Protein backbone atom coordinates (compact mmCIF):
# COMPACT_ATOMS: atom_id res chain seq x y z
CA UNK A 1 0.00 0.00 0.00
CA UNK A 2 0.96 3.49 -0.46
CA UNK A 3 0.75 4.65 2.78
CA UNK A 4 4.01 3.77 2.96
CA UNK A 5 6.37 3.27 7.09
CA UNK A 6 7.44 5.49 9.03
CA UNK A 7 7.28 9.48 8.93
CA UNK A 8 8.80 13.07 9.62
CA UNK A 9 7.34 16.38 11.06
CA UNK A 10 5.83 19.70 9.84
CA UNK A 11 6.11 21.29 6.23
CA UNK A 12 8.93 23.96 6.69
CA UNK A 13 10.85 25.17 3.69
CA UNK A 14 11.01 23.57 0.13
CA UNK A 15 10.86 19.64 0.53
CA UNK A 16 11.71 16.42 -0.92
CA UNK A 17 8.69 13.54 -1.96
CA UNK A 18 8.96 10.05 -2.62
CA UNK A 19 7.57 8.02 -5.79
CA UNK A 20 4.93 5.30 -4.34
CA UNK A 21 4.73 3.54 -7.63
CA UNK A 22 8.65 2.89 -7.32
CA UNK A 23 10.72 4.87 -4.70
CA UNK A 24 12.84 7.64 -6.71
CA UNK A 25 13.33 11.02 -5.14
CA UNK A 26 12.13 14.86 -6.35
CA UNK A 27 12.64 18.49 -4.94
CA UNK A 28 9.18 20.12 -4.70
CA UNK A 29 8.61 23.67 -2.79
CA UNK A 30 6.47 23.17 0.22
CA UNK A 31 3.25 24.11 -0.87
CA UNK A 32 3.71 20.77 -2.45
CA UNK A 33 4.54 18.83 0.89
CA UNK A 34 1.62 20.54 2.39
CA UNK A 35 -0.87 18.99 -0.15
CA UNK A 36 0.73 15.54 -0.28
CA UNK A 37 -0.73 13.73 2.85
CA UNK A 38 1.13 10.04 3.67
CA UNK A 39 -2.43 9.09 2.01
CA UNK A 40 -1.57 11.15 -1.18
CA UNK A 41 -0.35 8.68 -4.05
CA UNK A 42 2.46 10.95 -5.36
CA UNK A 43 4.36 9.13 -8.59
CA UNK A 44 6.89 10.27 -11.17
CA UNK A 45 4.12 10.27 -14.07
CA UNK A 46 2.57 12.92 -11.90
CA UNK A 47 5.73 14.87 -11.16
CA UNK A 48 6.01 18.74 -12.08
CA UNK A 49 9.70 18.33 -14.06
CA UNK A 50 9.05 16.67 -17.14
CA UNK A 51 12.70 16.02 -17.44
CA UNK A 52 12.38 14.28 -14.43
CA UNK A 53 8.57 12.72 -14.90
CA UNK A 54 9.31 9.03 -15.17
CA UNK A 55 10.23 5.84 -12.61
CA UNK A 56 12.97 5.52 -15.61
CA UNK A 57 14.20 8.97 -15.43
CA UNK A 58 16.84 10.37 -12.77
CA UNK A 59 17.05 12.84 -10.06
CA UNK A 60 18.39 15.84 -8.56
CA UNK A 61 20.16 13.77 -6.15
CA UNK A 62 20.91 10.07 -5.54
CA UNK A 63 19.58 8.51 -2.45
CA UNK A 64 23.03 8.12 -0.18
CA UNK A 65 23.56 11.80 -0.98
CA UNK A 66 20.23 13.17 -0.24
CA UNK A 67 19.72 11.25 2.63
CA UNK A 68 23.43 12.26 3.79
CA UNK A 69 22.16 16.12 3.14
CA UNK A 70 19.23 15.84 6.16
CA UNK A 71 21.62 13.53 8.39
CA UNK A 72 19.05 10.44 8.14
CA UNK A 73 18.20 6.76 7.80
CA UNK A 74 16.86 7.31 4.29
CA UNK A 75 17.23 4.47 1.85
CA UNK A 76 17.67 1.59 4.25
CA UNK A 77 13.83 0.05 3.46
CA UNK A 78 15.63 -1.04 0.29
CA UNK A 79 11.73 -0.98 -1.10
CA UNK B 1 4.57 9.40 0.09
CA UNK B 2 6.79 8.73 2.86
CA UNK B 3 8.93 11.77 2.77
CA UNK B 4 11.33 14.97 4.45
CA UNK B 5 12.50 18.27 4.23
CA UNK B 6 16.30 19.78 3.48
CA UNK B 7 18.38 21.77 6.48
CA UNK B 8 19.56 23.86 3.67
CA UNK B 9 18.91 27.31 3.19
ZN1 LIG C 1 8.51 6.28 -9.89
Amino acid sequence: GSRRASVGSEFTESAWVRCDDCFKWRRIPASVVGSIDESSRWICMNNSDKRFADCSKSQEMSNEEINEELGIGQDEADA
Amino acid sequence: ARTKQTARY
